[PDB]
């Protein structure tokens, strides 16, 4: 349906490589659970969708952003969508309408916490 | 899966060599040589959640593959098969491809006994 | 009753002649710890045992030692304790603890880890948890005042010599972080550099050759960029290389750990390098130290680097102090090629870090 | 995620198998540890740090670890903390503290300095302030239940395998103290010896070659002594002398700390020994392993010592090891004459006593 | 008349940091005199102990035999510089205050031990 | 006149390693102080006096007996008199009548505390 539940542990580790988005969809909701038990200041996560090649240049302006702006640019362009920033034990869900995601090109989700988009980086593709 | 993949059939006297393809960016002591295996924490110790990334390259196949350098925690330093390689290695401003600083530091004791390499995959 | 054993006593040499070599003993990394030398006649002073991979430095006044360590109630197990201690200089005795999160970085001892601002109010450390962050030391109040969460992303600390309590950080994005302090060590201040080097492409040694108002780095590859604070905002620029074509023939790169010098007074920039460089040899020990003139961009001067793996400089004296991790080398460099005075063996087991006593 | 660090192991190798090498590292005797090995085929098995010159020994029923050492909440200043801790042998995990008085033994890693009673009940240690006393530590009940004063001016635990718990000391008198515990812990009944040797003119090494129902022990000047104890008061005899009139001329002497060992199915008695002995000479390196017959009183073998200085017996399967502070050699003592079976090098770095899993 | 051999100061270093100096015959650990300290004086901030271990000693110089009273310095790691083994007329622990495997640091405020003095009591008689 | 201090330290010492007694006295009384700061079970100290090569043989027998009896064996007869044993901060007396000592031979005053006899030894004479 229009639901997807992505895990992230102490070990910045997504429990998903691949989200895939149904053309039936309207608008989509993205829940992201910590799983680990390391607070937020130390090891938070939180997802962030853009387009592919379009990745690094956020983190790296997300990561000046601060925590207090989950890690990305207030109100950076770039991105389609983007959850708070949880820690363990936490929870948060975040809801796009998909007639955001450009015919052709490539999107990831990923974590804009400092240095963990390296590894927490997945793509999110629509129907097929 | 390819027989060069996996430690546990090639000779120790290859695995517990600084040399060992996979343990290009080791700083510390191999747990093969501890009590543990390139993968498992020898007996008492903790794996660490975090680690320090390196690229290593297999010289069997000719393939790069991404190993993820844990450490085993809660025990004083092993000191057995010390190495000390930097491929691929990065200073601190690249935290996670850095191997200058403890990775037993998140741990519930952060004193470090002794440095795995896990296999991740391909580099790609 | 002939002889009686007396305790109390003060480091028999003066402070003009000690140095300090930063044993972490990672063979037995618990009992790291500090060994005071005499560097003109190599005879040992003393020491200040520093637990679990400790860090160390002089107060810039010189009469105070600073250690930063880490302790448990059971050393592999039980609660940890971070801490930041005030030892005296001359009588080598432990004086006062200041308590820290437990987050103070653990790993090598390159200077920019624990730091002080140029002032000498605040002690500045880098933390890991593993997210990074400065944390701020009040040595006076004894309490740790701030955390600068603005850092993360950033790795080590390096002191603005000409301004009272400002500091720079090298950043993932290849940029630089200037953090300016209030009277009190909470950030009144701070600003971003444009991208002075490319961190895949060009990456820099975290080693800074610092002068009063600027920063020079050296990369991987033979690279020079350099970091200007003496305006407002922070001038970067570079690279230029330390090789010419002959050099770049042997693949001539920097290696080391605290490779990196400067004498402020002549301009002279100290490098440890060696031949055949490739993938994985950043740190391998020197096969010769390069000395090039900053202001001219050229080499004055190349000398056996006696595997050497960090050095110090003592602006003051104009001596350089070289490391390859167990002994101590004494140099002369007030001329533009360096003089070995001396050699100190068995200065430690395994030490990275070598400092001389203020002055 | 192809692969996946796991934790939880226990020790591959089977309890048989196992032997501990307790490594004081003097040279960071902070930093001292259990090193596990099988004896087999000289394989690193695991290790259970113990702090400041640490002891060790494996509970009768080869269940679990037993250490002794000392904590100071900051290891070099703050509160004392002298314990005894309990490991699991299979997982080499932690599993519980029991607080000792803050005066246990500090110092090198004889035997008698860390036993239990036969019945595997109560861990008997000595106690030095530096007035000497043994400590009674009740296993169950994990607590120190008894401080045995009457000891004081005595030294070293001899354990006497015929009772349940009751032990013996060397006293300063010359004589040997036996104690005797209730089901409590605490002393019951206690009586001394006659002198059984000579103090001041031939001392015994502390170290005995223990038997069912008697003890030997062996002095500075060659002689053997014996503390026989299967009778309600113990029987003292002695000297013979380990030497003819050959060895005497040659100078030959015992030398070593753990250096004697007794095979109870055959009697024979192994000794540390080396040529040219004089003043001062007591714990130099084993030239040669001498075996006594103690029936006969008579020497049946003589092989090189590899310059030992400690060693061990494992009754069940005839096998003995010596530990030179580095290395330990397995030998087979099935028959009168040892047989080298292997070497296993860097077992430690300064060891003193190797001790078999018990079976 | 004393004489110089008595004091170890007046001693080129060579000598006095030597095992072999005639009043380290029963020292089982560091010269403090290698570790910022000297035979008789503690390195900077470690701690005397007020006990030791005794040892009867040679001085080939003058030809007598002196008491010497092996304090140790406490408070402080290993100083791992001139270990020393000699066990002239060392005794076992049932003659406890002449035996040397022990660490004399044991009743200090902390028992860590750091380094090994020689200090001379008198001639022994 | 007919009195002595000694005092004993935590370094094993007495200030005197021989006491007169003038032959004008009858009885004799001799003070010990602790001067350290030990507990008397780890570093107590004692005074007994006895024939000089006499002493080693109390000293064993006084092991012995125990800190209960002040490390002397309940009427040794060879004990020509000894103090209790005290601890740090802690001072003793005891008074025996010079009467005692023999003439010709040697006395000794020494501690029976375990050990301590080796160097806490001395020679107690009369006038001259
Ligand atoms: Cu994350
Ligand atoms: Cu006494």
């Amino acid at each position: 349906a229009c639901d997807v539940s992505i895990e992230g542990n102490d070990s910045m580790q997504f429990n998903t490589k691949s989200i895939v988005v149904d053309k039936t969809c309207k608008e989509f909701t993205i829940n992201l659970k910590h799983t680990g038990k390391l607070p937020k200041a130390a090891m938070g996560h939180n997802v962030v969708v853009s387009k592919k090649s379009d990745e690094s240049a956020v983190a790296t302006d997300g990561m000046k952003a601060g925590l207090n702006n989950d890690y990305v640019k207030a109100g950076d362009e770039r991105v389609i969508a983007h959850t708070s920033v949880i820690g363990g034990g936490e929870t948060d869900s975040v809801t796009f309408d998909v007639s955001k995601l450009k015919e052709g090109e490539d999107y990831a989700f990923f974590c804009s916490f400092p240095g963990h988009w390296s590894i927490m980086k997945g793509t999110i593709e629509l129907g097929s | 899966d390819h027989i060069s993949l996996n430690p546990d059939l090639a000779n120790e006297d290859e695995v517990n060599s600084c040399d060992y393809w996979r343990h290009c960016a080791v700083d510390g002591f191999l747990c093969s040589c501890c009590g543990g295996t390139t993968t498992t924490c020898p007996p008492g110790s903790t794996p660490s959640p975090i680690s320090w990334i390196g690229t290593c390259h297999n010289p069997h196949d000719g393939k790069d593959y991404l190993i993820s350098y844990h450490d085993c925690c809660g025990k004083t330093a092993c000191g057995r098969c010390q190495c000390n390689t930097q491929t691929r290695e990065r200073p601190g401003y690249e935290f996670f491809l850095h191997n200058d600083v403890n990775w037993c530091m998140a741990n519930e004791n952060s004193t470090f006994h002794c440095t795995t390499s896990v296999l991740v995959g391909l580099a790609k | 009753p002939r002889e009686v054993l007396t305790g109390g006593h003060s480091v028999s040499a003066p402070q003009e002649n000690r140095i300090y070599v930063m044993d972490s003993v990672f063979m037995h990394l618990t009992e790291s710890r500090v060994h005071v030398y005499d560097y003109t006649n190599g005879k040992f002073l003393g020491m200040v045992p520093t637990a679990f991979n400790g860090h160390v430095q002089v107060s810039n006044d010189g009469k105070k030692i600073y250690t930063m360590t880490t302790y448990h109630e059971r050393i592999t197990r039980g609660k940890r304790s971070d801490v930041v201690e005030v030892w005296d200089a001359d009588k080598l005795t432990f004086e006062k603890e200041i308590s820290l999160p437990p987050k103070r970085v653990q790993g090598l001892n390159y200077d920019g880890l624990f730091r002080q601002t140029t002032d000498g109010k605040f002690i500045v450390l880098q933390n890991a948890s593993p997210a990074t962050s400065i944390g701020i030391v009040d040595v006076a109040k004894g309490d740790y005042v701030e955390d600068v969460t603005a850092a993360a992303g950033c790795w080590s600390v390096i002191p603005q010599p000409n301004r009272p309590r400002s500091f720079m950080t090298i950043c993932g994005d290849g940029g630089l972080l200037t953090i300016n302090l209030g009277e009190d060590g909470k950030v009144a201040s701070q600003s971003r550099s444009k991208q002075m080097f490319s961190v895949k492409d060009d990456p820099i040694f975290i080693a800074p050759a610092l002068d009063k108002d600027k920063a020079h780095f050296v990369s991987y590859y033979g690279n020079v960029y350099s970091a200007d604070f003496s305006g407002d905002e922070v001038k970067v620029d570079g690279p230029w290389s330390l090789l010419n074509d002959e050099d770049k023939a042997k693949n001539w790169v920097p290696g080391g750990y605290n490779l990196v010098g400067l004498h402020r007074a002549s301009g002279r920039m100290y490098v440890f390098m060696h031949p055949d460089g490739k993938e994985g040899t950043h740190k391998f020990p020197a096969a010769e130290i390069w000395v090039m003139d900053t202001k001219t961009k050229q080499r004055v001067a190349r000398i056996p680097g006696r595997d050497a793996l960090s050095m110090t400089i003592d602006q003051q004296r104009n001596l350089m102090l070289t490391l390859d991790g167990g002994n101590v080398n004494v140099y002369d460099i007030s001329q533009p090629e360096p003089k070995l005075l001396r050699t100190i063996e068995g200065a430690a087991e395994a030490s990275l870090q070598v400092q001389f006593h203020p002055v």
